[PDB]
RNA sequence: CAGAUCUUGGUGGAAGUAGCAAAUAUUCAAAUGAGAACUUUGAAGACUGAAGUGGGGAAAGGUUCCAUGUGAACAGCAGUUGGACAUGGGUUAGUCGAUCCUAAGAGAUAGGGAAGCUCCGUAUGAAAGUUGCACGAUUUUUCGUGCCUCCUAUCGAAAGGGAAUCCGGUUAAUAUUCCGGAACCAGAAGGUGGAAUCAACACGGCAACGUAAAUGAAGUUGGAGACGUCGGCGGGAGCCCUGGGAAGAGUUCUCUUUUCUUUUUAACAAACCAUUGAACUACCCUGAAAUCGGUUUAUCCGGAGCUAGGGUAUGGUGUUUGGAAGAGUUCAGCGCCUCAUGCUGAAUCCGGUGCGCUCUCGACGGCCCUUGAAAAUCCAACGGAAGAAUGGCCUUGUUUUCACAUCUGGUCGUACUCAUAACCGCAGCAGGUCUCCAAGGUGAACAGCCUCUAGUUGAUAGAACAAUGUAGAUAAGGGAAGUCGGCAAAAUGGAUCCGUAACUUCGGGAUAAGGAUUGGCUCUAAGGGUUGGACAACCAACUUAGAACUGGUACGGACAAGGGGAAUCUGACUGUCUAAUUAAAACAUAGCAUUGCGAUGGCCAGAAAGUGGUGUUGACGCAAUGUGAUU
């Protein structure tokens, strides 16, 4: 069953604090409450702890990682690692 | 409390100079406990036999004080 | 009074003040039927009545309220055997 | 409360020994008119106040 | 049934007010009171339990032999085999890098 | 009168809840091997400050003098993960998570807990999602030109560090706190400042918006810049107000 | 002095009057005594009914605790009695706390202000010094120097951290303190002993790792201390329940192989520990897996090596023992003035059960713009400072992180109440005051009601039911016609089965509204656990559904326990305040917006300061405002 038309995970909010704030809220915990794939071990197994801080179990690369406050990476993050790798390029070469 | 199983092991720890007095207690079950009062353990010996009880009796240290409970 | 209710007696609707889930927890029930279930299905595949992937296919039924007792649990087994065996002995010619 | 310093119980010791009745031959003293006292303390009616 | 007070004039239920039920030979429940479990020594790299070490209070490692309290390895009772075995080999691999940056710079 | 709420914030009760914080997040000590050429830090911990929304990393280096290990608490920046190598110096590489003076970097790189002075170990943009772009060099008289991330332009000597990347934790006030529960927890390991009752709700003698048959001000919240305590409140030496459409 | 609502003191009418009525409740007989409704004993009837009127503590009190006497005053009646009065007695610790450490904080010192009382300040702009090697020394050892290196005041928790004790007995009053027995910790010195050395400081396992020891100075590193909350699952201990046997007691017109009480094993020590109950919990070896497999109640794991097989570690509130039956308990006899209270007999046994209760442990899952102390102290590691047997045999250095043995463990508190009488409220005041344990039945239940253990029967009494009262009930017919106003009361109420509208932010509304059933007895069907030669002999379990019969056409039979619906105004909601007349539409709230500030700064503070907060901060921040969800 469904169980939910479009709500999802804000369901545990009842019917208060507005609809576009539960829409708001609703795609960042979705982003949040998600399992990401470590860089280095190649499993889904990345999960969030305290707003930033990302870490995968298993026997080996329990590294943690330092991330954005409900994604893994941002797309800012991302666009200033390309210049930045843009920019040790041209210094180098 | 220590519990020993050795017969020649209490007869050394009987000689042993710390051993001061020995305990015999006769339960309903016919076996016979030895309690040795060191300064730091008492230890125990459990014997099921008779015939073996006597012998150890005979063979304990006749200079330490043994006494019945 | 325990002999008599033992027997069935006073356990009616007129003696009933809790719910149903108050007086008997469906997930106790279902955590026992569960059990039973993964228990019967390990007895088989270690005594060989039934393969690992036959086995696995029943755990994922069970899992998913397939079977609703022992009883029918087996009834599944033995028609999935005998459908087997008949393609079994069909191709042997 | 049973949790009590050395200085408070030596305090409830001298309260308690400021406490007994006056012997009489005190009283009788001549020139001396100590007879009733009323710096008698009781626990439940004036507190000592640590 | 029988009730138990508390052997101490400690009157909350704190983490040092931990007591256990026990039944004397003389047909008395009472509460014995108990100190708190121990602590396995973690792994200095991985922050695994190690192998082999028992759990107990800080002070009482200080009456076990010295065996009890390691493994008969480098770097025993400090880190796992797996932290030993990956620092070995990560310190062997990384001296024979240097060796042939210093061979191929010459 | 009375002694309003702005006044009595000079301290006491609102001093800041530090208890659970793990240690300051300067960078380091601006010695001779980050002036010369590089050093290399393993960072070990990456954790969680209360109070603070981006995360500290907590990174391990050698004592060139002593035979000891130093730990330090840099500001982790997105992407750095433990047992990572970070590398703080003039020599060091233009990579993620490195520590470079200002001056040594090419313009319009994104750098992160930039220093206002050599030694400062870290003032500008240290907040989580936050960054400083170097925008140009002077070399005559070495000065770095930043722009800062409220976006004013500020001018700093071609000497002080900054850590390449972005302060870690994303863009934090995306999400609605949703509950005043949220805001009081939030608020709970950082000061007394939550809640803020409005000065129009108060009465003359606390406020000077109290009072009044009506709740409203009775004159403009916009107060001089040089007013005295206890009357500067509302909106001070306000530029302009109301809302805008469109401007640079 | 006749006044001043004059001052101090004494004393009247009201007046033998108001009143001494919350907390269900007392009765009979005897003893004592001058005196008995209140004392004591016995019997009966009751209540608190384990979130107690029970047993203990923290704060507070200080002798109220116990014994023996008294009844002058108090116990608003009484008293032979008392928390009252008088005379004496009573608190026993290396293991329980304090003492030790540090938290928020306090606060000396340097230094700087201040006329000054004093203020700021705690490695601060201080020549702020205790730890580590042998240089010399008859000789097998902590004192004079030798160059050191981020040491540093203290106070601050009887609920934080922490070295170590249990059982039985004993007093009129003390018990983890005394006695008997049996243990443990720390510190000090140092008798063996095996190991290894004719030369260096042990071995075993392919590994996880193990042992009776198995040298180790600084320096460095790591770990323990050391940590949130909620939910389900599994295990253990105690309790609850249940089948037999044994001992005693109750009932016995009749029946009941019946009902009730006991049937106990502490710290500590040794060996096993998935067996007998409970991880595949972590790790290791063989091997290489798709037709992918394993697996939890709960969806996680695996070519970064699955399943499977075999091992290693973690090990008690588990098992077998010692302690330890000699203790304790129950029962039954002999001394009979019996004395130090003695002696002689038995039993204390075998089983089971669980969505049960309390505590605890283990593996998990969820939540955070919340990520949930510090220090004392202890342990481990890297590293190698230092050491001296040799005539193949007496002789020494390590092993006292092995085992055993000796000595010491100072000081302060310890009685009692912890409350409808021991604290505070003027009091023996229906008020207030933190916390631990929590039996049986009914019942979802720590609800209400009854009962067991324990405690109490203490709230001035007797007589009679006038008016009016306070509290509790009922009432024909009408059913809000009463009243500003359905104020008050009534009505509904548990559980199971049908059914459920407008509106909506799609989540709700909703238990909407509106209907039916409910007892007892006799049965039936289904849903699960070891099991002898696909069968199958029992034991041990709770549910669900249905049928017949039956009675006062009754049954959530006491208790327990929603009235519902249609609209308007207002506040979005949860939340907060005027303690003692206003709980709201007021405040706050998330949301939204505006303002200042890039540290030589914004805001705030300070008499000053070489001064404090924001700030362990840096625009996704701090500070100052307004409005008040969503649309
Ligand atoms: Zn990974």
């Amino acid at each position: 069953t469904k169980r939910t038309k479009k709500v999802g995970v804000t369901g545990k909010y009842g019917v208060r604090y507005g609809a576009s704030l539960r829409r708001d809220v609703r795609k960042i915990e979705v982003q949040q409450h998600s399992r990401y794939q470590c860089p280095f071990c190649g499993r889904n197994t990345v999960k969030r702890t305290a707003a930033g801080i990302w870490c995968c179990n298993g026997k080996g690369c329990k590294k943690v990682l330092a991330g954005g406050a409900w994604t893994v990476t941002t797309a800012a993050a991302t666009s200033a690692r390309s210049t930045i790798r843009r920019l040790r390029e041209m210094v180098e070469v | 409390p220590r519990q020993i199983s050795d017969i020649k092991q209490f007869l050394e720890i009987a000689r042993r100079k710390d051993a001061t007095s020995a305990r015999i207690k006769k339960n309903t079950n016919k076996d016979v406990k030895f309690k040795l009062r060191c300064s730091k353990y008492l230890y125990t010996l459990v014997v099921a036999d008779a015939k073996k009880a006597e012998k150890l009796r005979q063979s304990l240290p006749p200079d330490l004080t043994v006494t019945e409970v | 009074t325990h002999a008599a209710k033992r027997l069935g007696r006073h356990t009616g609707y007129g003696k009933r003040k809790g719910t149903a889930e108050a007086r008997m927890p469906s997930t106790v029930v279902w955590m026992r039927r569960q059990r039973v279930l993964r228990r019967l299905l390990r007895k088989y595949r270690e005594s060989g009545k039934i393969d690992k992937h036959l086995y696995h296919t029943l755990y994922l039924e069970a899992k998913g309220n397939t079977f609703k007792h022992k009883r029918a649990l087996i009834e599944h087994i033995q028609r999935a055997k005998a459908e087997a065996n008949r393609t079994k002995l069909i191709q042997e010619q | 409360p049973s949790h009590k310093s050395f200085r408070t119980k030596q305090k409830l010791a001298k309260a308690a020994r400021q406490n007994r009745p006056i012997p009489q031959w005190i009283r009788l003293r001549t020139g001396n008119t100590v007879h009733y006292n009323m710096k008698r303390r009781h626990w439940r009616r004036t507190k000592l106040n640590i | 049934a029988q009730r138990v007070t508390y052997r101490r004039r400690l009157a909350y239920n704190t983490r040092s007010n931990k007591t256990r039920i026990i039944k004397t030979p003389g047909n008395n429940i009472r509460y014995l009171h108990i100190k708190k479990l121990g602590t396995i020594p973690r792994c200095g790299d991985t922050g695994v339990p190690l192998q082999g070490i028992p759990a107990l209070r800080p002070r009482e490692f200080a009456r076990l032999s010295h065996n009890q309290k390691k493994v008969q390895r480098a770097y025993g009772g400090c880190l796992s085999a797996n932290a030993v075995k990956d620092r070995i080999v990560r310190a062997f691999l990384i001296e024979e890098q240097k060796i042939v940056k210093q061979k191929l710079k010459q | 009168g009375r002694v309003i709420r702005a006044q009595r914030k000079s301290g006491g009760i609102f001093q800041a809840h530090t208890r659970l914080r793990k240690g300051a997040a300067q960078l380091r000590t601006l010695d001779f091997a980050e002036r010369h050429g590089y050093i290399r830090g393993v960072v070990q911990k990456i954790i969680h400050d209360p109070g603070r929304g981006a995360p500290l990393a907590k990174v391990a280096f050698r004592n060139p003098y002593h035979y000891r290990t130093d730990v330090e608490t840099f500001v982790a920046t997105e992407g750095m993960y433990t047992g990572q190598f970070v590398y703080c110096g003039k020599n060091a590489a233009l990579t993620v998570g490195n520590v470079l003076p200002v001056g040594e970097m090419p313009e319009g790189t994104i750098i992160s807990n930039v220093e206002e002075k050599a030694g400062d170990r870290g003032a500008l943009g240290r907040s989580s999602g936050n960054y400083v772009i170097i925008v140009g060099h002077d070399v005559d008289t070495g000065k770095t030109r930043v722009k800062l991330p409220s976006g004013a332009k500020k001018v700093v000597p071609s000497s002080a560090r900054g850590v390449v990347g972005i302060v870690a934790g994303g863009g934090r006030i995306d999400k609605p706190l949703l509950k005043a529960g949220r805001a009081f927890h939030k608020y709970r390991v950082k000061r007394n400042c939550w809640p803020r009752t409005r000065g129009v709700a108060m009465n003359p003698v606390d406020h000077p918006h109290g009072g009044g048959n009506h709740q409203h001000v009775g004159h403009s919240t916009t107060v001089p810049r040089q007013s005295a305590p206890g009357q500067k409140v509302g909106l001070i030496a306000a530029r302009r107000t109301g809302l805008l459409r469109g401007a640079a």
